[PDB]
């Protein structure tokens, strides 16, 4: 019988700073045990300082990103070139995803940008449109490997102030863009070592008020 | 007379009066000018207000990053046709990853307007459009009439007293066609062209509407203080 | 499907089909609504050119939409049945989804919306009917009286009349009805309603129908003898 | 287009009347008179056949009186063809009600639905109305014996005695004169025939130009019987009342 | 829901300095039966694009008709049909990629793996893959079926990343493809010796080579092999 | 849902209906009224698939209430039962049928007789002196076969009903949290508050 | 794990904040209460998307009601819009366990349980989710009508903590709400990380755990 | 998908 | 979950000398549970008798449906439907639901008012007509009824004799079926009189 | 007769031009836009003294940030308001934000020309749509049955429109306070109204960023009427 | 079912 879904592997990661936000993803595309592409980007600039990735089944991922990019375009036409706020983009995507509730998009979706107060924002979606704003989210094949590391290093979970008898927690604080990219690069190198579907290359899209910058880093190709 | 009740009826001399009455709605509409060089295409539109308390009716609509039109006549009909163009431009992008040729844009409008002139119940579109665009074959300017007739031109004008601007452009043809790699000078020629259609009124800051598309210029509209440069 | 735009504007800005529908209402038998302090009364004329009638089975002029709301009308009888049926269905549909009977304002707004739809729908003519809708909102003792008309406009009335010679009985109600002090009791409200109809009707025999609606789904229709007592009392006071 | 040839059947006159309904009623006023009289112990349906020819088969003929179910019958005035369309609809509606509730349809519910169909043809669809007026004679266990009439407008009313078709003005005056409430069926039979005999446009009223029917409780104990009179039975009842 | 009947095997392709090469054998398999031997699975669209198709041949013949019809439709009211407004590889790909994803979304797929090889108007090499699922990806080397497992490893030794493309000549690239086709003949049980090869160069244009054969094959060492272990004779 | 009983006596119809609403391993509610008044002298108890039961009961209730307003007349219990049966008879061949079993207890004011109708989700109607749906019948029917008399009073009927609930509380595997009892007679519908 | 109970001083509503993808902990910071209006609350249990999407939609329908009728929607009518919606999708595989909690003049404090198989129940106490039984255990055994606002808030918080502890698919933090005649009041986010040790020490409970 |  | 054997029940029809007999049990159950001992399976539309076995909801539905159709038939034809004609109407109506059928085993019985000829017929659930001189059987004890009727039946029986033969055929067949019995009814049909007798049978 | 969507020789749609005549017969409605808010005011015009004037609903809420006043065949406005409310709430559901006043007006105006041989005739009612959004601030729109809408600083529609519009031309400046605007609507309504203006036969409303769209009480309007009369007598 |  025809199976309409497939698994293109890869993994994605979104971290939010004080005045910035990053959305990283490996450039490897796979089917079963074969490599399709060592450089097939899946983190896109959708305009209005929104970066988006739909990781899982690439055909559904590309279809969704394409439809959201189109949604942004028609938002400008219908509402006098108004900038689509990250919170508005998130709600719009929920309706795109849930529009196929009974034949879903097989993708874990993440978007990143700035909120209307200029502060870093990351929104994460399930295949059927449930979404939540977070400081931190990993998605895709190696999400289970990366996410607990982020909990420890970004949100400082299970980390107590030395000598306080485990009574005082380590205080939450925003990370610099330099510190976040370190965590992203170490997250992906660690994921590459232990997940077969992760490697080849790492592409990071950083979002500040000045716009969208890119950074590329080699990963292990085995 | 007896042959103007609907668009499905021919006159004894072979005329479609409902189409001609739709054409009349354009002549009543405010003047708008279109002209192009080899590098850029420019729309200049005189906007109209109900009174001093009212806003000035927006004449220029964007269709894609590389295409858009100016309207003269029924504005709602322009909204219907501009919306159809946006979809056709968008279909060409999503399906074929291809920017819609300005010539095909014309062909599609022609065929959409035609169906309304041959069927009972419906009515012709009551608006004329000037479509500018930059595609793979350089800069383009089209004139759409709701009869279905679309025409590719170097320059033109439609609306009330459009003959003034159309004569000027016919004289200036050799000059403005060779304004290549100079946006501001091509607009100046368009602003001077529309000035030949003015009576008693002059071009003010919230009255003038300019749009431009070109080689390294997306379709962008200028209103308010942005057009103060050209008065 | 039949598409023709029957209700259209004329050069002077009138929709003649809607205005001609009002003429049908003007031809219809007189209907009056008077709301007192703690009640609403619906009075209705019945033309006396019809003898050998069977009043047991003949459609009554006042219709129950729900146990707490009633609808009387003036104009085409056949048209009124279609509005009453739709209103009765919407009454049960409201109870089913909101778990609460309709307000008199809501039920009126619905009926008025139906009437309006028939003034800009293809292939249909407007309803040749104006309605008086009266009753009491759930768990409310404030009397409600509304009027609708073919155009689709509706509004609340302290007292109102519709149908033939309605302008005569409206003239009567306008001077006899005090806003500061409405009919305090049921008797006072019924009497004022009967008085207003006696300006127009002819005889107070089997020509006047009276329906009294009170709070908490308390609706009763008066019999011939009960109405005849009001007619007898009013005429004796008149000879003065 | 086709707008040119549209009669616009469902519009108002400046006076607020429905042209086609008024003209349909004008059509019905030329149709053979039909009388319904309701007594305390039954109902009479009498109807005059439209100018009969001597070579018309009288016994195997149905023009005026039709059976809707075992408890309800109708007298027709207008286009027979139009009436038969509405009758087959009424017959089905009665069986739908019986199938649903396992109870014979109350007379008024059947009358209302048939009247609602006629109403529809005056408000939408752009078709001509049915050129038909009915007299409904029926019985149910709620209201007992009931007489109704419906007309092309889709308006229906209840009656003790009523006429439709030709000379209703003259016929209604004569019924209004001689009718009383404590009247029996056999008396109502005599009144129905005497009224037709005086309002008839014919020289003399004969058996061959009449359709007759009674709805009595004249069966055995608490049950209703429909009697569509045979030619010979009309001949006998016409002699018995002393008209021939 | 389909099952493929008459099938085509591997399609292999790669980029070189000036353009792209694509190849595919001339076989239409009917399960284990090697039924049809004159099947062309490379279909040129204009003079700047070649579409290599594997999978169901009935569905391949349908796609042939769509592309043929696409050329006709593009020429309509198009004075620049053989110039600026000629069909680009990118346009032809996106069209098929749209169709493939729509058909999978209607649970009635075109049972194919497609590689669109061509050169764009600006001289840029175009090479992109799409399959019955609507899945798309681009890489210096692309291959379908067995080609993905056996050809890609050999072609990636020539062009391992983007920076290797300017360093690869047409002579070196063609040699690698022809070598890959031989390896597939050795090891793919639904392959044939006879194949077609197409070169789209930004200078010399479209060169379409038919009736090629796998040659310089090593079989001689077979004479020395006996039984499965202990057999001496 | 689960336990719904009905007993027709001389001058009334008594409906007993379990109060428990269970989902999974949790009794969510122990005071649930599994009945709707269709008309002043007609009561319908229901049991079956979650959601379907109330959705169906309220739909019937709305239709009967609409009829009552239109004709200014109460439909006979026989007429209401026939209407309900036809709705279920349609339902069973639908895309998704109503999985609802009902008892219709009514007092016919014209006949001055109590009437009990048992209708399953297939649209299988029977008039009975006593009825039950689900596993309840497998205990109560044999008990009522023994103890039931046709000329019993309402008080005798309630004692006969107490005997059924006691037997069910003793031998039924599931805790159904007692019953709400309602009486239908010439004076309409009233609820017994202490059972 | 989510509960909602009626008492002397209005309604307490308490939920956990854990999201599960099988045995994978997707989130610990999930909002399982939606604030429809100042007087209406919605609890989301089941499909993360199903609950989120349709209760946001419910809020749009409740807004359209007060625009059309110039009056805040009844808890009964709000709950029945949602119950009538999911009933149309019955068999399609929607997963929704919801309690619609709110105050109105005509109704007073009211709680409606609404699930995806079409069930709609009015009731004083409701516990819903994988840890519903753990919450019921603590809530039932300590529940009285005459609880103070202070005590009622704690019992709701403590009932969630109980389920958060035992149920593997419950945890993260407790989100508290109080609903009065004046509307709903948010009573903060309580991380189970700190709340457990604070309750253990102060209450002397959770003796099963190594202190 | 996710799913208290 | 076999629709034909949930409720249970039986019908048998026989021909005699200038007469016909049709008989049915009174049981309605839900598998093992007996629910009603008053569920008659024989109906009549004028002088034409119809017995229906199978799923009880469809028995009730078809009775209501044939009452509907025979009532309209009589109004239009101005005469009662005959057994031969009614048989064809049943066949038509059943085959109309060919791919969603009524789970029933109907049996027509009656005397043609014109010819005076005794007539019986049986149908499968899909409408195939089974005309017979002697007897027709239907229900959960059809095998038993076939065995009883085939041995007991003889042609040209007088109404009083025919009553005994059909009664014994039904009773002894019903007592070897778990889902049949709980009371029985027998219709003896002559040209212009019909006698209906309730039989005393074992109530297990 | 003739087609519904027919053009006149002058190049106008007959039915649209005839609907404009219907709107001139309608009761007066005035709107004034300031930097402190937008004021909407209407003539109720009760046909009889027995009619309870408070039931005359000619000012209407679309959303918290958008209000609406109507003039002409007011029955026709019900489906236009229903659409506007759905459009506003639907946009909030899709985009988790307030909808732009202009975008709302444009959505309503799309219905206007959806008539022919869709509904049978154009709308016989004009709308003043007043609102506030973060982008273009306080806005007033005039939505006609032609499908055209103009933004206005101030605008009058109905029977006394051309007289009131000439008055608004002189009185309006860019520095008007909300209180000044309130009095100005009452002043101009009292001038064009047949019957004498009071709190029962005239209704005021406003939309402010802070408090949203509010219809004024008869008690509040009565004090503004008394304040207006005193100020005119004071010079 | 019946079924030569
Ligand atoms: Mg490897
Ligand atoms: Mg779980
Ligand atoms: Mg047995
Ligand atoms: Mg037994």
């Amino acid at each position: 019988q025809f199976n309409p879904y497939g698994d293109n592997g890869g993994t994605i990661l979104g971290i939010a700073g004080e005045d910035f936000a990053v959305l990283a993803g490996d450039t490897r595309n796979i089917t079963d045990y074969s490599i399709n592409s060592r450089y097939e980007p899946k983190v896109f600039d959708c305009g209005d300082n929104i970066v988006m990735s739909a990781n899982g089944f690439a055909a559904d991922g590309d279809a969704l990103v394409k439809r959201f990019k189109n949604s942004v375009k028609w938002y400008h036409f219908d509402h006098n070139d108004k900038k689509l706020s990250i919170n508005s983009a998130a709600r719009n995507i929920q309706h795109l995803l849930y529009g196929k509730r009974f034949f879903p998009y097989y993708v874990h979706t993440i978007i990143a940008g700035l909120d209307e107060d200029g502060k870093g924002a990351v929104y994460s979606f399930d295949p059927v449109g449930s979404y939540e704003r977070e400081q931190c989210r990993a998605g895709g094949a190696a999400a289970s490997l990366i996410m607990p590391f982020l909990d420890n290093q970004v949100n400082f979970k299970n980390q107590y102030e030395p000598g306080t008898n485990g009574k005082v927690k380590k205080p939450l604080k925003y990370l610099s863009v330099e510190e976040v990219i370190k965590l992203v690069r170490d997250s992906f190198t660690s994921a590459t070592e232990r997940h077969i579907q992760v490697g080849d290359g790492l592409e990071i899209l950083i979002v500040t008020k000045d716009g969208v910058r890119k950074e590329f880093y080699e990963l292990k190709r085995d | 007379n007896n042959y103007d009740g609907d668009t499905v009826t021919f006159s004894p001399t072979g005329r479609l009066f409902q189409v001609e009455y739709a054409l009349e709605a354009i002549k009543q509409g405010s003047v708008t000018v279109g002209l192009r060089s080899n590098t850029h295409a420019v729309l200049v539109a005189l906007k109209r207000n109900a009174d001093e308390l009212s806003s000035y009716q927006k004449k220029i609509i964007k269709c894609d990053e590389h295409m858009g039109l100016s309207l003269a006549g029924l504005a709602p009909d322009a909204r219907v046709l501009s919306n159809y163009l946006r979809q056709q431009c968008n279909y060409s992008s999503l399906v074929f990853n291809r920017k819609l040729a300005v010539e095909r844009a014309g062909h599609l409008l022609c065929d959409k307007a035609q169906k309304n002139t041959q069927s009972y119940g419906g009515r012709p579109y009551g608006v004329g459009l000037l479509i500018i665009g930059y595609d793979k074959s350089g800069a383009h300017l089209l004139e759409f009439q709701p009869s279905g007739n679309v025409t590719e031109l170097y320059g033109t004008a439609i609306g009330a007293r459009s003959q003034g601007a159309k004569t000027y452009l016919e004289r200036t043809l050799d000059t403005f066609i060779k304004i290549d790699g100079n946006p501001d000078e091509l607009i100046k020629a368009g602003v001077e062209a529309i000035s030949q259609s003015l009576r008693d009124e002059s071009l003010t800051v919230d009255n003038l509407s300019i749009a431009i598309v070109g080689k390294d210029t997306p379709f962008t509209i200028y209103d308010g203080e942005a057009v103060a440069k050209y008065i | 499907g039949y598409d023709r735009a029957l209700s259209i504007f004329s050069p002077d800005g009138h929709i003649f089909q809607v205005e001609y529908a009002l003429e049908a209402v003007k031809r219809g038998t007189c209907a009056v609504g008077v709301k007192g302090k703690n009640c609403v009364v619906l009075g209705c004329e019945r033309r006396s050119t019809l003898k050998l009638q069977d009043t047991r089975i003949t459609p009554s002029k006042v219709s129950k939409i729900d146990s707490h709301v009633v609808l009387s009308f003036s104009g085409l009888n056949a048209d009124s049945r279609i509005l009453i049926e739709k209103a009765r269905v919407e009454a049960q549909s409201h109870r089913l989804t909101l778990e609460d009977p309709v307000t008199v304002e809501y039920l009126t707004r619905y009926v008025a919306g139906v009437q309006q739809r028939y003034t800009q729908s293809g292939g249909v003519r407007p309803f040749g009917v104006s309605t008086l809708i009266a009753g009491f909102d759930p768990r409310d003792d404030e009397p409600k009286l509304y009027q609708t008309e073919p155009s689709g406009i509706y509004s609340s009335w302290s007292a109102q009349t519709i149908g033939r010679n309605s302008k005569t009985v409206r003239e009567f109600l306008e001077k006899n009805y005090d806003r500061k002090e409405p009919p305090a009791t049921v008797e006072e409200c019924v009497k004022l309603t009967v008085r207003s109809l006696l300006e127009v009707v002819q005889t107070g025999a089997k020509n006047i129908e009276i329906t009294v609606v009170k709070p908490d789904s308390d609706i009763v229709a008066l019999s011939s003898e009960e109405i005849n007592q009001y007619v007898t009392q009013i005429e004796q006071e008149k000879q003065e | 287009g086709s707008r040119r040839y549209d009669s616009r059947t469902t519009i108002f006159s400046p006076e607020g009347r429905l042209y086609q309904v008024e003209y349909a009623l004008e059509s019905i006023s030329h149709a053979g008179t039909a009388i319904g009289i309701m007594a305390s112990d039954g109902i009479v349906l009498a109807a005059e056949r439209k100018v009969t020819s001597t070579l018309l088969e009288q016994d195997t003929s149905t023009e005026k009186l039709y059976k809707l179910n075992d408890k309800i019958a109708v007298a027709v005035a207008g286009l027979t063809a139009d009436a038969e369309i509405l009758i087959n609809t009424a017959r089905i509606h009665a069986q739908n009600y019986l199938k649903t509730y396992n109870e014979d349809i109350p007379v008024e519910i059947l009358v209302r639905r048939l009247s609602d169909i006629k109403q529809g043809y005056t408000q939408h669809g752009g078709l001509r109305p049915f050129g038909v007026s009915f007299i409904y004679a029926g019985y149910d266990d709620r209201y007992g014996y009931q007489l109704y009439t419906s007309n092309p407008s889709g308006n229906y009313t209840g009656w003790k005695a009523i006429s439709v078709g030709a000379n209703t003005s003259a016929a209604q005056t004569l019924l209004q004169m001689d009718y009383k409430d404590d009247m029996k069926v056999d008396d109502a039979i005599e009144l129905a025939l005497k009224t037709l005999s005086k309002t008839t446009d014919s020289s003399a009223l004969t058996y061959d130009r009449l359709e007759f029917a009674t709805i009595r409780k004249g069966a055995n104990d608490g049950e209703v019987y429909q009697k569509i009179f045979k030619p010979q039975e009309i001949k006998d009842i016409l002699v018995k009342t002393g008209i021939t | 829901t389909q099952q493929p009947i008459v099938t085509g095997t591997s399609v292999i392709s790669m980029k070189y300095d000036n353009g792209v090469i694509i190849a595919a054998d001339n076989l239409g398999s009917y399960g284990s039966l090697l039924r049809f031997n004159g099947v062309e699975r490379l279909i040129p669209v204009g003079d700047n694009t070649v579409v290599g198709i594997s999978g169901d041949i009935s569905d391949m013949q349908h796609i042939e008709r769509l592309l043929k019809d696409l050329v006709t439709e593009n020429a309509y009211d198009n004075p620049l049909a053989d110039a600026e407004e000629a069909l680009e590889p990118s346009y032809i790909f996106e069209y098929l990629a749209t169709v493939m994803y729509q058909r999978r979304s209607k649970m009635n797929p075109l049972w194919n793996a497609i590689i669109v090889a061509g050169v764009q108007s600006n001289g840029d090499q175009f090479l992109r893959y799409v399959n019955l699922l609507g899945v798309t990806y681009s890489s210096p080397t692309l291959a379908t079926g067995f080609g993905a497992h056996m050809a890609n490893p050999l072609l990636r030794k020539v062009v391992d990343r983007e920076s290797d493309i300017p360093k690869t000549t047409v002579q070196v690239a063609e040699e690698a493809i022809v070598n890959a086709m031989r390896v597939l003949y050795y090891r793919d049980a639904r392959s044939s010796r006879n194949f077609s090869l197409a070169i789209i160069d930004k200078n010399t244009g479209l060169t379409f080579k038919k009736n090629l054969q796998v040659e310089n094959m090593k079989w001689d060492f077979a004479k020395d092999i006996k039984g499965y272990g202990t057999q001496k004779i | 849902m689960d336990i719904i009983l009905g007993i027709r006596v001389q001058d009334s119809v008594i409906l007993a209906s379990s109060k428990a609403v269970t989902r999974g391993i949790s009794v969510l509610k122990d005071s649930d009224d599994k009945t709707r008044q269709l008309s002043p002298h007609t009561l319908m108890s229901f049991a079956g698939e979650a959601g379907d039961t109330v959705q169906f009961a309220e739909y019937i209730q709305a239709n009967i209430q609409l009829y009552s307003i239109r004709e200014d007349y109460e439909l006979s219990p026989q007429a209401v039962s026939s209407f309900v049966r036809q709705e279920l008879a349609k339902s069973i061949r639908s895309r998704r049928p109503y999985q609802v079993n009902v008892l219709i207890g009514g007092y016919d004011k014209k006949k001055n007789k109590p009437e009990l109708y048992q209708i399953d989700y297939l649209g299988t109607k029977v008039e009975l002196p006593y009825g039950a749906h689900g596993y309840s019948g497998f205990y109560t029917f044999s008990l009522l076969d023994h103890h039931y008399r046709p000329d019993m009073t309402t008080e005798e009927g309630l004692d006969l009903l107490k005997l059924c609930v006691q037997e069910l509380e003793k031998r039924m595997p599931m805790d159904f949290k007692g019953v709400i009892v309602k009486i239908v007679d010439k004076d309409g519908i009233r609820q017994v508050d202490d059972f | 794990t989510m509960l909602a109970f009626r008492f002397q001083g209005g309604i307490i509503v308490a939920v956990d904040s854990r999201a599960t993808a099988g045995n994978w902990v997707a989130s610990q910071t999930v909002k399982k209460v939606i604030e429809i209006n100042p007087f209406l609350l919605g609890t989301m249990a089941g499909g993360a998307a199903d609950c989120q999407f349709w209760e946001t939609w419910l809020g749009s329908q409740c807004r359209l009601h007060e625009l059309r009728e110039k009056e805040r929607i009844s808890v009964a009518a709000a709950s029945k819009i949602l119950s009538n919606l999911v009933y149309q999708y019955k068999g399609a595989g929607l997963s929704m366990g919801t309690m619609i909690c709110g105050y109105t003049r005509k109704e007073g404090p009211t709680i409606y349980y609404v699930d995806s198989d079409g069930t709609r129940l009015k009731g004083d106490i409701f516990c819903v989710g994988s840890g519903q039984t753990f919450a019921y255990g603590v809530l039932d055994s300590n529940y009285k009508w005459d609880l103070s606002v202070e005590d009622a808030l704690y019992l709701g918080k403590r009932s969630i903590l109980a389920a958060a502890h035992r149920d593997a698919y419950s945890g993260g933090s407790v989100n508290l709400y109080h609903v009065t005649e004046d509307g709903w009041i948010y009573h903060g986010n309580h991380d189970v990380g700190e709340l457990f040790w604070k309750v253990k020490e102060e209450e002397g409970s959770f003796n099963n755990v190594i202190g | 998908x996710a799913y208290x | 979950s076999d629709p034909s054997s949930i409720n249970g029940g039986i019908v048998v029809a026989m021909t005699g000398k200038d007469c016909v007999a049709i008989a049915c049990d009174l049981r309605l159950g839900s598998q093992s549970l007996g629910v009603s001992n008053k569920f008659e399976k024989i109906f009549h539309y004028g002088h034409v008798f119809l017995g229906i076995t199978g799923l009880a909801t469809d028995v009730t539905t078809l009775n209501e449906m044939f009452r509907y159709k025979t009532n309209l038939y009589k109004l239009k034809e101005e005469r009662a439907i005959e057994p031969e004609t009614f048989t064809q109407l049943v066949s038509s109506s059943l085959y109309e639901r060919r791919f969603g059928p009524y789970f029933v085993g109907p049996v027509v019985a009656g005397i043609n008012s014109k010819s005076g000829k005794p007539f019986i017929a049986g149908f499968d659930l899909i409408g195939c007509i089974d005309e017979a001189k002697d007897f027709i059987v239907s229900g959960t004890a059809s095998d038993q009824l076939f065995g009883m009727c085939e041995s007991l039946y003889e042609p040209n029986l007088e109404p009083e004799d025919l009553f005994e033969t059909i009664s014994q055929a039904l009773l002894n067949a019903a007592d070897r079926d778990a889902l049949s019995g709980w009371g029985a009814v027998v219709y003896i049909i002559k040209k212009d009189e019909v006698v209906k007798r309730y039989l005393k049978m074992r109530q297990d | 007769d003739r087609g519904v969507s027919t053009f006149s020789p002058e190049g106008r749609l007959f039915q649209v031009e005839y609907s404009l005549e219907a709107i001139k017969l309608g009761s007066t409605a005035i709107g004034i836009a300031t930097k402190e808010g937008v004021v909407l005011g209407v003539e109720k015009r009760a046909t009889s003294p027995l009619l309870e004037s408070d039931s005359i609903e000619k000012i209407v809420e679309i959303d918290r940030h958008i209000g609406c006043a109507m003039s002409g065949l007011t029955a026709d406005a019900r489906s236009m308001i229903e659409h506007a409310r759905t459009a506003a709430v639907t946009h909030n559901l899709y985009y988790d934000e307030d909808i732009n006043v202009e975008s709302l007006t444009q959505s309503v105006c799309d219905l206007a020309l959806r008539f022919g041989e869709l509904m049978s005739r154009p709308f016989g009612v004009a709308l003043l749509i007043a609102g506030h959004d973060a982008d273009d601030g306080y806005q007033l729109f005039h939505a006609e049955p032609s499908g055209t809408f103009y933004r206005y600083n101030a605008k009058a529609i109905g029977s006394g429109s051309e007289g009131a519009q000439a008055e608004l031309l002189n009185e309006w400046h860019s520095s008007l306070t909300l209180k000044e605007a309130e009095l100005l609507v009452l002043k101009i309504l009292k001038q064009v109204m047949e019957e004498k203006l009071d709190e029962n036969n005239a209704q005021l409303s406003c939309i402010t960023k802070q408090d949203g769209f509010k219809i004024y009480d008869n008690e509040k309007t009565a004090e503004l009427i008394k304040e207006l009369k005193e100020k005119e007598a004071a010079e």
